[PDB]
């Protein structure tokens, strides 16, 4: 996978010149998968 | 820009070069390394494993029979049983062994060799044989008396079915060429010598027992063995595209 | 004492489940790649369902039909787990699950007399392909419990040298010395688990390299028997029974 | 359950001086190949030896040193300005035989591409032309022509270079869905099918194809291409018995039976 | 000049390459990032829907 | 032989881009040469 | 058992002022060449000298400075698109004579290859073509044709470049099986043979051959190749008497007898 | 990529260049360096070793005889025995010596020279001779009187068979060209002078003894000698491919 | 002459790749010029 050690020096003035970002993580998808006001726990019934 | 001066070699494609290069998939994350038995890190681990020598490479021997050294009840003394050049990389009985295949992937070798023999006659079949290693200088020994002047082991058939004759590394130089090709390179210079086997006493059997028996021959590199300069194995070839 | 004197005792007892195998003429015991069978680690696993671990019901010795060491005998082989796919609860667990993982304990038997001579190579080969034919027959790639006879022993049925099969876990049954071979085999694959009906991880071969001969008049009928025990097994992906 | 240790070494073993031995106790020479173990008789036990501080290395036989160099894996000429090469290493025997020395192996690879223009009579031309090599993973649409839309290559990786520039070169990671590539597979490609043509091939070893074209149409000439592959960062398991018969097919290990490997000699007693 | 040796791959255009390159507008200053709902950082966030 | 001093900096993101490994050692071959349960010392007979 | 020391110096020896000497004791001028020793009479003892702080260096005569530059070792043209050159430095006399100034020597080498296309009349062409130089160690199969399988070069090292690129260049280590190369060998190449053609050649000095081809077929033209070699990291032993007769053969030091080395003059009394 | 600007010289192949380059066998491990007598690190170690001057380079002298300076019982006084330009790199008696060969591999030289002479007549043969070094400016001295005004040594034949005449480095410049080629470069500018030998008394012998004898002439560089600018030795050439 | 300051970093794995050695000194030539057992001082006669 990705190297734990590698050179990352910027040679140019503008950030647009920089190489690709190297984060690549993901975030909890709840804003898309469960955009609801009331919490509906996995162990309970959804509606009552 | 930083001033630079490019040099000879620029743009060349050396097959053994070792540079860093852009990856086609820079963010790719491979599957995890799992626990698998039998990891090997160096092929010296493989050549140290004994494999069978195709010793009886004669017209009358086909397939599996070529691994058997013929032994039989004698009616004369001090007779010869077999002979072989010890060189692991030359054409012959050694070329199809594990040791031979890898040696043939290299140009030079060094190290002692393990030649082990297993007797396969009946439990009642006895015998004593002498196996000798003749360091180079002349031709293979002509008789048992000449052979026994070199490095050797006297083997007694018994419960422990096998014997080992170590062909110790005895060479002028630290390494030897793996081929003895003479016409072009004059590599006969490197010949490592011979291994010969003779009846020390005789193969003896009870009434009506098989009067012939077999010995299987094993060979492997010792712990002080190494190889240098990789080269393409001459046994692997093709004349056209494969089906 | 074998340990004190530094030698291997010729007697052995193999006990797994409700089965015990003994021999009085062994030649030590081989443990493939120096590794005993082990369970799948949480860090290597991928299938998420809780596995079935049958225990003694499947981890025991199964004896297959014997094979005769005939005068023209070229050798015989058995694929694993194929050979035991229809035997006992091991076979049932193999059929009812998509995934299987396991090791083995193999005991090959062949006794004659001190008046006989002959030598069998007993080798367990990982990923042993029967590829001597342009289009391999299923009857030969998966011969089942009966196993299949060798047709090309010198080339090991795969285009390699028989003499180099020693690079794989093996022993020899040299009649003057021993009458049995025992090999412990760990699971080997490029995957954590695999299908027991589509892939045979190991192939057990018993090949005569020194023909069977004997004092005139001795018993001529000499069988070769294979007894195999699954060891440290686990299965995933339960469903109805499915065979290849 | 590993009972046998594997200590590492950077040089071969030294030789220590030894003296004579006349006893009924120690018998290093007596062996028993039936056990499956290789002889453990040492040089020092079989003959009287001298001290040898042996500094011979073991580097050139490491997996990295043995596999770590480029070898030809593909060679072809475009037709209609295009060529589709299914990625597999069975076409050219040298690298193939090397890989089959291991049962399983993980490694990254460095691919190097050498291309030039040739005419209808296969005579090389001094002609600089831009060419494109596109990696099409299984499931992605393969272009039928030199100017099909797939060449847009918005997702498929592509490398565009010129016959007038040095050979193109890119590294690829260990891409198999498995935890190692398999160079020997005793099984079938699918459930419900036991035809011989589906035996001995592990599908996960096939990562797709390389499609090549010249960016614009050549006039009467063609693009000749050679693809080389160099394994890197090799990890291997379970050494195998080396190929001892000629290869005959690109996808199977089928072979012609033989009664001998080495050539015959007059007699077993004459070296 | 510092001695250098250029290697295979030189001049090639790998579509997945990742180098730094001169900017057409070196002193350009983009509009500020404002608060917009629904930011997504990885498409795994989408396939889980 | 190999240099005791040489530069080893990674310029790329993925480890696949790195140059060849520089270990090259060998390990005791016992797992292949002597894969047996009972130790059989060199000075003793193999079987009893 | 070294009784004579060898202290190192980075500059030649200074001159120290000296005065007259009238004595029966010290007689620096009296010598005896029979002993095998070179005179030890110093400048200061033979004449009255002045002080000279001599900072003249000794760098350009070091083995590294003397040998450390490229010299031609091979020059040929392909035939049928291929050429097989046995690696040896006896073909071109300049580098050969230099090496023979030492009996034994260890060194790495930098090989530089300069190639260009020429036509049937040996006229150079401005034509860029890819060429391959493969090192085939002894025992490995040598390709018979421009398109034989050995060119796959999966194990043999190969360097592929273009006549349009700068000269190719690669370094090679000290490869002999011996502990030093030998530039003088009073022995035979094998046991059991005393033929003259097997005398004076040490086989370990021959590491194989370089086979060259153009990757694709040239149309009526050929590839002209020059190979240069530059010793590096030189360690040498036992200086030798310099060659004083023309070379005649590539593999032997055979020569034509002569009654003089320098040309004659009218008389010994006229300088 | 780091911005760069390639410069003049790029791609050129200077035979004396000194760059690092990829190795064909990156993991190769050479044989060990063993103890071998006679290691040499600099060729100045070789030119300081005395070798014979081919001094009698005349028509009547062939082979080995060319190393012998003829001496004979005189019937006149102050006569001349030999003469030679001291320049180590020019064509002549010095060209085949160790000093001469290496000097001919370079364009410039500096340093004092050791000229040693060994008398080889009988034990009963006596004599005194004067050997002189004439620094440049004119022609070689015409007689003993003129010669003795320069640097010289008077040699007495006796038990110690040899004598050394040091030709001290006496030059306007720190170095001299190794050739005196005039037509093109006008290098006669560098002429180092002459060495001449004369009878100081006479060679005297007992009755019936050989009335002729020989002197062997040796030459070597002194410890303050050095060479600069390597060049191809003009003596080594070829007109075609070698057999 | 030679620079008292200059870069000397090795970019390659094998020492054979390194640039030329930069020592270039000479050693006392006695092993070649005076390989004798008995010392013969400059101020004395060689033989007695
Ligand atoms: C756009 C750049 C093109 C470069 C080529 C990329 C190739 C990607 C495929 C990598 C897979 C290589 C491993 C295959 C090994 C198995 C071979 C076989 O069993 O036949
Ligand atoms: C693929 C790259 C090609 C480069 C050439 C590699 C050559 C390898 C051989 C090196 C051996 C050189 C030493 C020979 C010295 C002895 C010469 C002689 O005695 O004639
Ligand atoms: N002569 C045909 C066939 C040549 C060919 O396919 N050669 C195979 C071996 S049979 C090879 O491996 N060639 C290596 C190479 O040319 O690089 C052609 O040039 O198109
Ligand atoms: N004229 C012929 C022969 C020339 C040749 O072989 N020259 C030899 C010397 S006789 C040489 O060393 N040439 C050096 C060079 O051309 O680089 C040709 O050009 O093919
Ligand atoms: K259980
Ligand atoms: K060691
Ligand atoms: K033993
Ligand atoms: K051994
Ligand atoms: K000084
Ligand atoms: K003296
Ligand atoms: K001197």
């Amino acid at each position: 996978g990705s190297n734990i050690h590698y050179t990352n020096i910027n040679y140019y003035e503008n950030a647009a010149s920089n190489s690709l970002n190297k984060q690549d993580f993901t975030q909890d998808p709840e804003k898309f998968t469960r955009p609801v006001v009331d919490v509906m726990k996995e162990a309970a019934v959804p509606l009552k | 820009g930083i001033p630079t001066l490019y040099t000879p070699g620029s743009g060349q494609f050396l097959t053994t070069d070792d540079f860093q290069t852009p990856c086609m998939l820079p963010k790719f994350q491979p599957t995890p390394v799992i626990d698998i038995p039998g990891e090997v890190k160096n092929f010296l681990e493989v050549v140290q494993v004994e494999s069978l020598v195709e010793i009886n490479n004669v017209e009358s021997a086909e397939g599996v029979a070529r691994y058997r050294i013929p032994l039989n009840v004698q009616d004369a003394m001090d007779g010869q049983i077999m002979a072989l050049r010890v060189d692991p990389g030359i054409d012959g009985p050694m070329q199809s062994t594990l040791l031979g295949v890898f040696t043939r992937y290299y140009a030079q070798w060094s190290g002692s060799l393990d030649f082990t023999f297993m007797f396969c006659g009946t439990f009642m079949t006895t015998g004593k044989v002498i196996i000798a290693y003749t360091p180079p200088g002349g031709d293979q020994p002509t008789n048992r008396r000449q052979a026994m002047l070199g490095t050797h082991v006297v083997w007694d058939f018994g419960l422990q079915s096998s014997i080992t004759l170590v062909v110790p590394w005895i060479s002028s130089g630290h390494f030897r060429g793996t081929t003895l090709e003479n016409t072009i390179y004059k590599y006969r210079y490197y010949e490592a010598g011979y291994i010969t086997m003779w009846y020390q006493t005789n193969m003896v059997v009870p009434p009506n027992f098989p009067t012939t028996a077999s010995i299987l021959m094993f060979v492997a590199a010792q712990p002080n063995f190494s190889l240098r300069i990789l080269k393409d194995r001459p046994d692997i070839s093709q004349e056209g595209a494969l089906q | 004492s074998a340990e004190a004197c530094g030698y291997s005792d010729r007697v052995a007892q193999l006990t797994l489940g409700n089965s015990t195998i003994t021999t009085q003429e062994a030649a030590n015991i081989v443990v493939g790649y120096g590794r005993w069978p082990t369970s799948l680690r949480d860090t290597d696993a991928t299938a998420v369902d809780k596995p079935t671990q049958p225990g003694v019901s499947a981890e025991r010795f199964y004896t297959l039909p014997s094979v005769q060491w005939t005068n023209s005998f070229k050798g015989h082989y058995w694929k694993l787990p194929d050979a035991l796919s229809e035997l006992g609860l091991f076979g049932q667990n193999l059929q009812f699950h998509y995934l299987y993982r396991g090791g083995w304990v193999i005991h090959v038997q062949c006794n004659a007399t001190k008046f006989h001579q002959g030598t069998l190579l007993v080798v367990a080969t990982p990923e042993h392909k029967i590829q001597s034919a342009e289009s391999p027959a299923f009857a030969r790639t998966n011969p089942g419990e009966q196993g299949a006879a060798y047709q090309f022993p010198f080339t090991f049925e795969d285009g390699t040298a028989l003499g180099n099969a020693l690079i794989y876990p093996h022993q020899w049954v040299n009649l003057r010395t021993n009458n049995s071979a025992t090999l412990v085999l760990p699971y080997v694959n490029a995957l954590p688990m695999d299908s027991g009906i589509r892939h045979n991880n190991w192939t057990l071969s018993v090949i005569p390299i020194v023909p069977l001969e004997y004092a005139a008049g001795a018993t001529t009928y000499v069988p070769i028997t294979v007894t195999i025990a699954p060891m440290c097994t686990e299965y995933n992906g339960l469903r109805a029974a499915v065979t290849q | 359950g590993q009972v046998i240790k594997s200590a590492v070494r950077s040089t071969v073993e030294n030789t220590v001086q030894s003296t004579h031995s006349i006893t009924t106790e120690a018998t290093p020479a007596l062996q028993a190949a039936e056990t499956g173990a290789t002889s453990n008789a040492s040089d020092e036990s079989m003959i009287e030896t001298r001290n040898v501080v042996n500094t011979h290395g073991v580097a050139e036989t490491s997996l990295e040193a043995f596999y770590g160099r480029a070898g030809l894996v593909a060679m072809f000429s475009t037709d209609g300005g295009i060529y589709r090469w299914y990625i597999n290493f069975g076409e050219y025997v040298q690298l193939r035989a090397k890989l089959e020395l291991l049962t399983y192996a993980r490694f990254d690879m460095e691919f190097t591409i050498v291309a030039q223009v040739v005419n209808a009579q296969s005579k090389v031309q001094d002609f600089n032309v831009d060419y494109q090599v596109m990696f099409v993973p299984p499931g992605a649409s393969v272009p039928e022509n030199q100017d099909s839309y797939q060449w847009q290559s918005s997702c498929n990786p592509s490398v565009i270079s010129n016959t007038g520039l040095p050979p193109a070169r890119v590294s690829v990671p260990f891409m198999s869905s498995a935890n190692a590539y398999s160079f020997s597979y005793d099984g079938y490609t699918q459930f419900g099918d036991t035809s011989g043509s589906s035996y001995g091939i592990v599908p996960s070893n096939y990562l797709g194809m390389l499609v090549v074209r010249t960016c614009e149409d050549l006039d009467g000439t063609r693009l000749r291409v050679r693809v080389y592959a160099k394994p890197k960062h090799v990890k291997g398991w379970i050494p195998r018995s080396p190929r001892m018969t000629p290869y005959k097919s690109r996808y199977t290990g089928v072979y012609t039976d033989t009664t001998k490997f080495c050539a015959n000699r007059a007699r077993i007693t004459t070296a």
